[PDB]
């Protein structure tokens, strides 16, 4: 109950919510031997089914009159009430991984922009230096900070410009 | 004496309607006589019509 | 005989060496891109064998062979389609009740 | 009308002139580039402003310009 | 096979190699690990 | 040696059965744009206005309704034959005024002795803001 909420493990509509989908997998199943190979997918299903409706009642996910999961994006909301890894520990495990791709991309061209024609290694990749600086890059906001604070990170005005 | 840049010299363009402003390319040729736009500049960036090349004037034209 | 067969034997040296170098048939793409109008115009003029060159003898053999690739994509097909309908298909149940 | 000028960026190369399709665009002598020579618009009742002299022209930032002005009969390129 | 190696180094070849394998190891995750809503520990 | 060629009607049309692509009433009420050539041999050649004609040996008269029909037929005359064509502009009164070369030298050389209109002896760049040019009378591009 953080904004008129409830806990998933004390809603009933989230339990009413996998009772219906426990039917309505239980009335596909009726139809087949219990031994076939629909009837295995079907219970598989039905496992997995139980395992997410518990594992998402685990996490201390807040559910809402709808009987549904809700994400608090909020740090201090997030972190005060143990809800940081809805999207506050997200936040930077995509931010890692975004700034990793932005990092491998532009040493890339910078490591390929002093070369004889740069062009044709862009359509056709260097996969040794690919890969090299695909490595390499892992420590990228490291390297990033250690850029900024030289100012090889940006470029003065000597950027094209119209007519200002 | 032979004004302008050198044969193979870097240069910068201060021509502010050229598609190659404060960007940089090699002088080619510089003509020595009363033309208007002596300095022959080649780039690899080639403008939206395809062009590598333009001639630009003396105070339109910086080194490196 | 005015119609019989007439061929070129190894007109076309099989080699890797022109897919290295994307843009061979045209005679402007050859140069490399400068601009990404360069990879466009490398998927859009692929297949105008008129425009690479002018011989039409080698259009004629372009052509010929352009539609064998078709046919084997078509029997790729068609193959794939009978085998989807023998390993994951009703089709033995569905014969006893159509 | 038109307005079509010409600036003294023109290198000579009279290519606006062979891409001219009306006969606008002319190559007069003149003594501020190597080729001796550059266009001239004396004819811009008959321009219909098609632009492709500003297609040809190879000075960055165009030579040859075009302004499309008021429309006659001659500059909507009409038959009838 | 070095100009096999150049067309295997294309932009094309590369792409649709390298979306198979982020495809590819995304989709034996989900396998291995089903329905990740939450990060969870 | 050249100055400024008239005309005559005399001068045979090439071959041609008749499009619908020809003439229509402003040619009638307010122009229509007369073409001559002297051709070499007899042979083919497109139509500006759709469909093939057979020139014959000399003098051509052939009629447009545009100067984009008539310099099109020049275009490919004197590309595809090396002909020397010229056309000429026809007024519904019988005034005829002569309009290709009028020095006689096509317009991509220099003849020495044409003059240099429309030309701006400054850059393009170094044009004036608009609103220098404002309440000029009409409305005014800042080239003039
Ligand atoms: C931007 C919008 C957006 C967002 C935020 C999400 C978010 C999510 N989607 Mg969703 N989705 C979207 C758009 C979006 N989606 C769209 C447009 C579609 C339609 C195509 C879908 C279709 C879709 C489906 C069908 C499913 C999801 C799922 C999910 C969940 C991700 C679970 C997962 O795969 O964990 C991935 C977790 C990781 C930790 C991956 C990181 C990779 C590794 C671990 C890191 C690197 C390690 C190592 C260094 C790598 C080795 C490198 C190698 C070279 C050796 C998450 C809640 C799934 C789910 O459970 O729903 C809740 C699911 O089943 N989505
Ligand atoms: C869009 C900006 C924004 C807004 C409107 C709020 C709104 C709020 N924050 Mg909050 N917060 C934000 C950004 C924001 N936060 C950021 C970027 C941080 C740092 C990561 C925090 C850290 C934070 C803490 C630590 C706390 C709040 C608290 C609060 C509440 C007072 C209110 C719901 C407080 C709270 O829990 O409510 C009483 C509280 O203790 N916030
Ligand atoms: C027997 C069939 C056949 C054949 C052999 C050709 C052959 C040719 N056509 Mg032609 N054409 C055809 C049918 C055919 N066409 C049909 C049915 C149409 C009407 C749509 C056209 C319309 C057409 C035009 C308008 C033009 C051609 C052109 C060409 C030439 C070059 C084509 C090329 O390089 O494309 C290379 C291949 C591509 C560019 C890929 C196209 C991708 C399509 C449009 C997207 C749809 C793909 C898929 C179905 C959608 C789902 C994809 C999924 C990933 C979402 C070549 C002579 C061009 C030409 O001659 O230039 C002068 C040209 O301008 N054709
Ligand atoms: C029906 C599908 C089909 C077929 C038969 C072809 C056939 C061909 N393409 Mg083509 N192409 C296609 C779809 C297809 N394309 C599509 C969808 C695109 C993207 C728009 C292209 C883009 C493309 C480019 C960019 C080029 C070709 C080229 C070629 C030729 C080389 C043949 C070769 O090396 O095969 C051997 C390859 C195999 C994989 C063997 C099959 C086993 C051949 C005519 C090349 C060409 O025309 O050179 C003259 C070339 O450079 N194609
Ligand atoms: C153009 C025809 C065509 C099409 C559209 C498909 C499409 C498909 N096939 Mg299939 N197949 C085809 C021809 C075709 N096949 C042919 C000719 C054969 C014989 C070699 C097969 C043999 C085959 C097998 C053995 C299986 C499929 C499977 C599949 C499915 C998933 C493929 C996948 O994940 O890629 C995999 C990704 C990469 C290879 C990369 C997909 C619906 C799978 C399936 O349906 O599972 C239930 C499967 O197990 N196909
Ligand atoms: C007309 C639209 C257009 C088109 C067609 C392209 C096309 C391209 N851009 Mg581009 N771009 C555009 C607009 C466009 N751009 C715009 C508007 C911007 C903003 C200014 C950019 C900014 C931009 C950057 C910054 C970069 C590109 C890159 C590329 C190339 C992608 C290479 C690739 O597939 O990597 C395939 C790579 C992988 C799948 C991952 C690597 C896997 C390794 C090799 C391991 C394999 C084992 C490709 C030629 C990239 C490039 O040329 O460098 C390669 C690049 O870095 N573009
Ligand atoms: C390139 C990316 C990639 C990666 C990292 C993995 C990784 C894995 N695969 Mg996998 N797989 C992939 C692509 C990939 N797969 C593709 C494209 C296919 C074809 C559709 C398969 C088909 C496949 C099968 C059939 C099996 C694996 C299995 C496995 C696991 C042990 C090997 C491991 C988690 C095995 C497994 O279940 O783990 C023991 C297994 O049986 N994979
Ligand atoms: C497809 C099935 C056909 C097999 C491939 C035939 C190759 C014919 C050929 O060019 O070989 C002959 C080529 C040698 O080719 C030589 O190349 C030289 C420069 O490259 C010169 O150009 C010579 O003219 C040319 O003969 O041999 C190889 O390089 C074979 C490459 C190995 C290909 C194996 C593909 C494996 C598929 C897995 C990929 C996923
Ligand atoms: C389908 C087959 C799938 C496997 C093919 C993938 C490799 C293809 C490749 O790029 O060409 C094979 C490339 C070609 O290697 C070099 O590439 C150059 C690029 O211009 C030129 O092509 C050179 O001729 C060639 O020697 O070989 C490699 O460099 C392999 C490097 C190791 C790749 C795995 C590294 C680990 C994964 C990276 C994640 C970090
Ligand atoms: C906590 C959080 C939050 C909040 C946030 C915020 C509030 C933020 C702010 C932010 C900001 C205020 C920002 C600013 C910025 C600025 C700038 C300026 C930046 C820049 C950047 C850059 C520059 C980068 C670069 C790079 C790198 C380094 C990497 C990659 C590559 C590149 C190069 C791109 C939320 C709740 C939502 C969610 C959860 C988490
Ligand atoms: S518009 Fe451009 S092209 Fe058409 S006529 Fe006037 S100048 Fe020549
Ligand atoms: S504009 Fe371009 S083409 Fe026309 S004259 Fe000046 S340079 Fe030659």
């Amino acid at each position: 109950d953080i904004a008129g909420l409830t806990p998933c493990s004390e809603s009933k509509a989230y339990a009413k919510l996998e009772k219906k989908e426990l039917k309505t997998l239980e009335k596909r199943l009726k139809q087949y031997e219990a031994d076939s190979a629909p009837a295995v997918a079907l219970k598989a299903t039905m496992e997995r089914t139980k395992a997410r409706f518990a594992n998402y009642a685990k996490a201390g996910l807040l559910c809402g009159n709808d009987g549904l999961p809700h994400l608090i994006a909020d740090p201090g909301l997030a972190l005060k009430y143990g809800h940081a890894g809805e999207v506050f520990i997200p936040t930077f495990g995509f931010l890692y991984v975004a700034g990793y791709i932005g990092y491998v991309g532009r040493q890339y061209l910078i490591a390929v922009k002093g070369e004889a024609k740069p062009t044709d290694k862009e359509i056709i990749i260097d996969v040794p230096l690919a890969t090299k600086l695909a490595w390499q890059g892992a420590g990228w906001p490291l390297a990033a900070v250690q850029e900024l604070q030289r100012g090889t990170l940006l470029e003065k005005e000597e950027n094209i410009t119209v007519s200002p | 004496k032979e004004v302008g840049p050198k044969r193979g010299s870097l240069v910068k363009i201060l021509r502010p309607e050229s598609y190659w402003f404060n960007q940089v390319g090699k002088v080619v040729s510089v003509d020595q006589s009363g033309v208007r736009y002596p300095v022959v500049v080649r780039f690899e960036n080639q403008n939206y019509a395809g062009v590598t090349t333009n001639n630009y004037a003396l105070d339109e034209v910086v080194a490196a | 005989k005015k119609v019989k067969i007439a061929v070129d034997r190894n007109p076309v040296e099989t080699s890797f060496e022109k897919w290295a170098k994307p843009g061979h048939f045209s005679r402007t793409l050859s140069k490399g891109p400068n601009t990404t109008t360069w990879i466009w115009n490398l998927h859009a003029d692929a297949h105008d064998f008129d425009s690479h060159t002018s011989d039409l003898e080698e259009i004629s053999r372009k052509v010929f062979s352009a539609h064998f690739g078709q046919l084997g994509i078509i029997f790729i097909w068609l193959s794939g389609m009978y085998f989807h309908g023998a390993r994951f298909s009703n089709y033995e149940a569905w014969l006893s009740d159509p | 009308a038109h307005i079509v000028k010409i600036y003294d960026t023109c290198i000579g190369c009279t290519q606006c002139v062979r891409a001219c399709p009306l006969d606008v665009l002319e190559m007069v002598p003149w003594d501020g580039c190597k080729a001796s020579q550059m266009a001239s618009a004396p004819r811009t009742e008959d321009c219909v402003g098609c632009k492709r002299c500003e297609t040809a022209c190879p000075t960055d930032f165009l030579s040859v310009r075009v302004y499309l002005g008021s429309e006659s009969t001659r500059s909507m390129g009409l038959s009838y | 096979m070095k100009d096999f190696t150049t067309y295997l180094s294309t932009a094309p070849v590369i792409a649709t190699i390298w979306f198979t394998f982020t495809a590819g190891l995304l989709i034996e995750i989900n396998r291995y690990f089903p329905d990740p809503l939450v990060f969870s520990f | 040696a050249w100055t400024v060629p008239t005309l005559n009607p005399d001068t045979p049309s090439p071959i041609f059965g008749g499009s619908t692509g020809g003439l229509l009433r402003k040619a009638q009420t307010e122009e229509f744009y007369v073409i001559t050539w002297e051709a070499k041999k007899e042979q083919i050649f497109e139509m500006p206005t759709g469909g093939a004609a057979i020139m014959r040996q000399g003098p051509n008269l052939l009629k447009f309704g545009k100067k984009e029909q008539c310099l099109a037929l020049t275009t490919q005359l004197r590309n595809k034959f090396k002909l020397t064509p010229c056309f000429y502009r026809v007024f519904p009164d019988g005034k005829v005024q002569y309009l290709h070369p009028a020095d006689g030298v096509y317009p991509e050389k220099v003849n020495a002795g044409r003059v240099g209109a429309n030309q701006n002896m400054r850059r393009i760049g170094q044009n004036v803001n608009p609103i220098k040019v404002k309440f000029s009378g009409r409305m005014m591009s800042p080239a003039e």
